[PDB]
């Protein structure tokens, strides 16, 4: 089963590029693409990103979409820049000037069939296409206007396969521009109908994790992008490996997903590490069970203890007693059983992959579907709602087509969504 | 002689089908290539053996089995693996993408595009049949495949074929083992649509035979092979009647009638003893008693539920190594009047007793240890009932919220057929009552 | 930190255990329907057992032995100890009792007191309490439910001051391992009615319960006369203890009852665990000869004792599975 | 107590032992249900295809 990966705009080319960077190295693929591992448990599910190409050369299923061409110059003279697909570089010339209206209608709408002509062409190559991943933020204008313009033009033409996306939650404390609320609104609308599963990475989370916790007093994008291909690693990981986990997108998803709206996770991952600063330290099983579930490790700045989980994933990488993380992940269960919905039996799943990831002799990634999540979405309704009463910063949008109507539209379906969150809080 | 069809559906269902089909060639003298040197009728014969296996004229004896997955790796390792000359690729039947557990999905979405095709490759060993008894069907509740194809096969070989008898192996689904959540809908879901279509089905609860794999063979965390060596065993034992000579339980018809008096109550709760670790250095062998008193422990059942509250039906012994008729009466005499062993009022209290005189085999580098004597015994006690109520609860918990129904409801299913499927369980569980108490 | 449930409101008994255990700190309650628990303070009736036990990584206890009905209701208790050879019918210290089912035992039940009529024996039956059978053998036909008839002690012993009539009541926890304790501390439910040997159609004289009386107060404080008590009364009015005359028929009886159904209910090798705490009514005769009445299933415990049998249910049925961070039970051994 | 119907041979040997004496669909509806269940699909499919096409 082949996934199509696709990365939209600037902060979704960056940390894109970064995931290839990552897991190139778990495959052993080099910036060239020829394998150079010593396993081949690297290779026997492959296939799953990346295309066999001529001359033992490996290829990623990856395009790269941006309305500037300025960061996806930058990607291709990136480290591993010179490994994609030359032809998968689909760019426009006018940006989007983090304006959801240009890369949603105008500006993006130009360049959409270019994008889908280069999926198509991908997924006809595809023996059994199972799903798509999108990464993008929801602040600008070209992730996240034309990213959710793709992903409902790929509904379109794909109805019946996986879209997962990567999507980066705007935040005052790590802002572009003061439309990001606007441009995240409406996005979120856009997710809530035409997605199977959306990590929430919110930057609020990765900025206070990088100062809060790894000690890091002024943190860069590049430093929020360690945690972003560490964790996007970390969710995959069961994909790209061979391991007890016999299943694909569809299978997994509905496993996580008891209802079509509510599939927006709370990533987390342990332990938290900075860049450059080595971890001489293993840490035990009992010390990656109880760090993944504590919130200073959530990628999203929600309280789980504000909300329960309707399920959760956990994937344990490296060598370590499959019988100790039974025990330690039970004992999470039964020690806060209350954290937990009781109407859905045996919510907690567990998986664990012999390799670990570079750096770390051990680690784990936690997918948790928390309604805890409405707290992320309650905070952009505010931002939004501050703004929207006095109609601020709009004429840049209805300078593009836009109504006033589709702004309260989008409003009131992020206040259902936060309501139909907190129906299954009090259940 | 009359010949059985065994076929394998899922990944659970499969793999199982390897571990049995891997143990019957070991336990008839037949090689991976399929060669049988004891075998003298080259070309063909009328053996018990010929029950489960086919012969052609270069003398390879060939599974009378057909496996079936809505997705090609399972039973990809078996068109490589070390029993790959044994069957024919006509036999391996493989979809492109599974039902995701989705019983909607391997039910009626993608069950539809393959039922034609699997049921074709069916009638092409029933013609190679002089004499069909019926199926023997093996598969997981848990599983979209395993429980929403099966219903659906299940459902036109009683069109197909509707005077031959269907008899279950069934992998109730355990949390230890499983990962899917949703593995209680297709539970209630694929034992609604099959019941009428059952004649008698052995429910093996995952849970029972990991807590065995840990107690018994020292196992801290049992694999799939792990368990499925194990489930062979307790199959092999079961279906040995068929394969060999003797005159208890000889076609699939007797299995109903010595175990099966009421037909939707038709699930023998199956106690196997001795399980021993071949890494066990220092071992006393067990003697009659000792393992006819080890089949009314909890912990040896298939299924863990207490038969002391329930009332039995029936009650099938099948011995196999060193065994006599007077040590069993003796230590069934020995075990009444110790145990609590009701039987219900319109039932004669009595044990069909069964055996072979050849010792248990095992897989060479296996976790079980050679025995000089075994037994596998068959209760249909209402006591099994537990593992209904157990289900039935958990369903009721997800669905009072419609907690994941959009998957299915999403594939064409009708939000109807769970209510439908629940109220028939609430009646299953009833009946049981009534008989138990 | 264990956790445990509470399914029985009404349990004045286990109220009082669930607000010991969370005084520990050491347990946490969760809700009715909460599946991963450690201990179950289950309902009376329709109990799930089914559902015990499968819980991975979790110990699960239960405050009940499924079965133990058949010994906690009169129509079993009968059915019981007539069946079961290590019990028989010849068994003596069971007035002789029969089932009778509405419109069985009733053809037996006329020929056994058929030379009761003209043996010129005592002659009285109780289900209400007569002499005549017919009067008795269709109150039981206009009320529906199956009954139980059984031999009246019209010759019971009798509490002076007062000429009275009472009944001893022995609280008895089995654990886990079906170690059988029997509470060192008791108690009489004393009528305070002088006992009429003639008028039975009055119920104050020949019942005991500690309702219906309401001649409350009297003689001791609550009709509730403690073993202190009973013992120095019998030392002084006979000349004998209360461990000699009466208690060693009473651990005999206790101990007979639970070893009978020990292989129906026992939970040694079961993947989950019970405990109860359970009630046997008893009653003494004239000649200090001891009769099982009945055994409770819920029983409720006497006011001053809540405390010490409660702590007592901690420390030895749950602290002993479930263990933290000179006995008031007599062991009763086998 | 009572054994009975003693079989022998040599494989083993069976009997019964006795300690106490006692006191569809046809295929019409089946292709019906599948393809009544298929529009349901198409039904489902068509109103995104409407949606999407709003
Ligand atoms: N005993 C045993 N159980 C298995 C085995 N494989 C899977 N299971 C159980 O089967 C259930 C999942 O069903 P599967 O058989 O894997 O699913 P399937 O029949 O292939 O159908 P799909 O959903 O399409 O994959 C879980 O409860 C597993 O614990 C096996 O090899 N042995
Ligand atoms: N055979 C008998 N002879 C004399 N008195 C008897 C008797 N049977 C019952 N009683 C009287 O009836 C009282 C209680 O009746 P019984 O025990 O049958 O009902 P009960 O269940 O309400 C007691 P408990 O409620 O504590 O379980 C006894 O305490 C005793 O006073
Ligand atoms: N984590 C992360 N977030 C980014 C990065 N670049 C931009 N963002 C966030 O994304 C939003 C701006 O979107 P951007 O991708 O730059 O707009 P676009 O290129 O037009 O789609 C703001 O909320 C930024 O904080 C990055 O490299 N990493
Ligand atoms: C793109 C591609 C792939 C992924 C990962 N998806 C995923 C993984 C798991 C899951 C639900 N979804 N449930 C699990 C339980 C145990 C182990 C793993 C998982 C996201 C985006
Ligand atoms: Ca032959
Ligand atoms: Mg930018
Ligand atoms: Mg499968």
């Amino acid at each position: 089963r082949e996934i199509v990966h696709i990365q939209a705009g600037q902060c979704g080319n960056q940390i894109g590029a970064k995931f290839w960077e990552v897991i190139s190295d778990e495959h052993g693929i080099d910036p060239t693409g020829s394998y150079h591992g010593d396993s081949d448990l690297q290779l026997e599910r492959i296939n799953v990103y990346y295309n066999e190409a001529t001359g033992n050369k490996y290829v990623p299923r990856a395009i790269l979409v941006d309305l500037e061409p300025g960061t996806m110059d930058s990607v291709r003279s990136g480290p591993f820049g010179q490994i994609f697909r030359p032809d998968n570089f689909v760019f426009g010339q006018s940006g989007a000037g983090n304006n959801w209206a240009k890369g949603h209608y105008t500006e993006g709408a130009e360049l959409v069939d270019s994008v889908l002509d280069v999926v198509r062409k991908e997924s006809e190559s595809c023996d059994c296409l199972q799903g798509f991943q999108l990464t993008h933020s929801l602040g600008g204008g070209t992730g996240s206007g034309m990213g959710t313009l793709l992903i409902s033009k790929i509904r379109e033409e794909y109805p019946d396969r996986i879209m997962n996306t990567f999507s980066v939650m705007p935040s005052p404390k790590v802002s572009d521009t003061v439309v990001e609320p606007y441009n995240a609104t409406l996005s979120v609308h856009q997710l809530v109908e035409n997605t199977d599963e959306t990590y929430c990475i919110d930057n609020e989370a990765l900025y206070d994790i990088c100062f809060r916790t790894l000690k890091l007093t002024t943190p860069t994008y590049g430093d929020l992008n360690h945690l972003v291909s560490a964790t996007m690693s970390g969710v995959t990981t069961c994909l790209r490996f061979p391991g007890q986990l016999n299943a694909d997108l569809r299978k997994l998803a509905v496993n996580m997903v008891p209802f079509p709206r509510l599939h927006f996770f709370m990533p987390g991952f342990a332990p938290l590490t900075s860049r450059g600063s080595q971890q001489y330290r293993a840490l035990t099983v009992p010390e990656l069970t109880q760090q993944m579930f504590d919130s200073k490790n959530m990628m999203a700045a929600c309280d789980p203890r504000h909300g329960r989980y309707l399920t959760v994933a956990a994937i344990f990488r490296g060598r370590m007693s499959m019988k100790e993380v039974d025990e330690q992940m039970l004992n999470v269960q039964n020690k806060n059983s209350s954290y937990f919905v009781e109407w859905i039996p045996n919510n907690v799943k567990t998986a664990v992959c012999d390799i670990p990831p570079r750096g770390l002799k051990m680690s784990a990634t936690f997918i948790g579907n928390s309604t805890a999540i409405q707290e992320l979405f309650k905070r952009i309704s505010e931002q939004f709602t501050a703004m929207f009463r006095r109609k601020a910063f709009l004429h840049w949008y209805t300078g593009e087509g836009m109504d006033e109507m589709e702004f309260t539209e989008a409003e009131s379906n992020m206040n259902d969504l936060v309501s139909e969150y907190q129906q299954y809080q009090d259940a | 002689m009359r010949e059985c069809i065994s076929i394998h559906v899922g990944q659970a269902g499969v793999q199982i089908g390897n571990a049995c089909w891997e143990l019957y060639c070991l336990e008839h003298g037949i090689q991976p290539d399929g060669q049988m040197p004891s075998d003298k009728t080259i070309g063909g014969g009328d053996d018990s053996f010929n029950t489960f296996f086919s012969e052609t004229g270069a003398g390879k004896h060939v599974p009378r089995a057909v496996f079936v997955d809505l997705e090609p790796t399972v039973i990809d390792e078996v068109r490589t693996g070390t029993y790959r000359q044994l069957f024919h690729p006509e036999q391996l039947i493989t979809g492109k993408e599974d039902a995701a557990n989705n019983y909607a999905r391997g039910h009626y979405t993608i069950g539809k595009e393959i039922i034609d095709l699997v049921l074709d490759r069916i009638r092409k060993l029933a013609d190679q049949c002089t004499g069909l008894q019926g199926f023997l069907v093996f598969h997981s509740f848990g599983g979209g495949t395993g429980s929403g194809f099966t219903s659906l096969l299940m459902e036109r070989l009683s069109v197909d074929y509707g005077k031959k008898s269907k008899l279950e192996f069934s992998i109730y689904p355990a949390p230890q083992v499983s990962t899917a959540v949703v593995e209680p809908y297709n539970s209630i879901l694929t034992t609604h649509t099959t019941l009428e279509h059952s004649d008698c089905a052995f429910m093996v609860d995952n849970e029972a035979i990991y807590d065995i794999c840990r107690r018994n063979l020292d196992i801290e965390r049992p694999t799939y092979t792990n368990l499925n060596r194990l489930i062979s065993q307790i199959v092999s034992s079961i279906t040995a009647s068929l394969r060999f000579d003797g005159a208890l339980n000889v076609d699939l018809t007797e299995f109903q009638t010595n175990l099966v008096p009421y037909p939707r109550i038709h699930f023998p709760l199956a106690t196997y003893a001795p399980v021993i670790s071949a890494e066990k250095a220092y071992h006393e062998q067990l003697s009659v008693a000792e393992i006819t008193n080890a089949c009314f422990e909890p912990a040896n059942q298939m299924v863990k539920c207490d038969p002391r509250h329930g009332k039995y039906m029936a009650c099938c012994l099948l011995y196999r190594g060193d065994v006599v008729p007077k040590d069993v009466n003796a230590a069934i005499a020995t075990i009444k009047t110790k145990r609590s062993i009701q039987f219900v009022d319109w039932c004669p209290t009595g044990f069909k007793v069964g055996i072979n005189y050849q010792p248990p085999t095992v897989v060479p580098g296996g976790d079980l240890a050679k025995v000089q004597r075994a037994v596998c015994m068959l209760s249909n006690t209402t006591a099994i009932a537990e593992a209904w109520a157990r289900l039935d609860h958990k369903f009721d918990l997800m669905y009072a919220k419609r907690a994941f129904v959009h998957w299915y409801v999403g594939e064409g299913m009708e939000e109807g057929e769970f209510s439908e499927a629940r109220e028939d369980m609430a009646a299953l569980e009833k009946d049981y009552e009534e008989v138990g108490v | 930190m264990y956790t445990f449930v509470v399914r029985d409101e009404n349990s004045s008994v286990y109220a009082e255990v669930s607000r010991l255990l969370l005084a520990t700190g050491q347990w946490k309650r969760l809700r009715k329907d909460n599946p991963r628990f450690n201990l179950m303070l289950g309902e009376r009736n329709r109990l799930p057992f089914g559902r015990l036990g499968h819980e991975p990584g979790l110990v699960q206890l239960v405050n009940y032995y499924r079965g133990a009905d058949k010994l906690c209701r009169k129509a079993s208790l009968v059915k019981l100890i007539k069946t079961s050879p290590e019990l028989s019918e010849s068994c003596t210290w069971f007035p002789e009792s029969y089932v009778i089912y509405p419109t069985d035992e009733r053809e037996v039940f006329l020929a056994a007191y058929n030379r009761r009529r003209e043996g010129r024996e005592g002659n009285v039956w109780i289900a209400l309490i007569s002499s005549e059978a017919s009067e008795l053998l269709d109150f039981i036909d206009e009320q529906g439910q199956v009954h139980v008839i059984q031999k009246y002690l019209e010759k019971p012993l009798l509490l002076e001051p007062g000429h009275r009539k009472f009944d001893i009541r022995s609280w008895v926890l089995v654990d886990h391992l079906y170690n059988i304790y029997l509470y060192r501390e008791g108690v009489l439910r004393t009528s305070s009615e002088p006992y009429n040997s003639a008028n039975f159609q009055d119920k104050t004289c020949h019942l005991t319960n500690h309702c219906i009386q309401k001649n409350y107060g009297r003689y001791e404080e609550g009709n509730e006369m403690f073993f202190e008590e009973f013992n120095q009364y019998l030392m002084d009015a006979l000349n004998t203890t209360l461990e000699n005359s009466i208690l060693l028929q009473i651990k005999h009886i206790i101990r007979s009852c639970l070893m009978c159904i020990e292989p129906a209910i026992s939970t040694k090798h079961l993947h989950y665990q019970s405990f109860q705490l359970f009630g046997f009514d008893f009653m003494v005769d004239e000649e200090l000869k001891v009769w099982l009445i009945e055994v409770n299933g819920a029983p409720a415990c006497a006011q001053k004792l809540y405390a010490e049998l409660c702590q007592g249910i901690v420390d030895v049925a749950i602290s002993s599975v479930f263990p933290l961070a000179t006995s008031i039970f007599i062991k009763l051994h086998h | 107590m009572e054994v009975i119907e003693l079989n022998k041979c040599t494989s083993g040997q069976s009997f019964e032992v006795i300690l106490k004496p006692p006191s569809d669909p046809s295929l019409e509806e089946i292709q019906k249900k599948l393809e009544a269940a298929e529009e349901r699909r198409k039904y489902q499919e068509a109103e995104l295809l409407k949606h999407l096409a709003e």
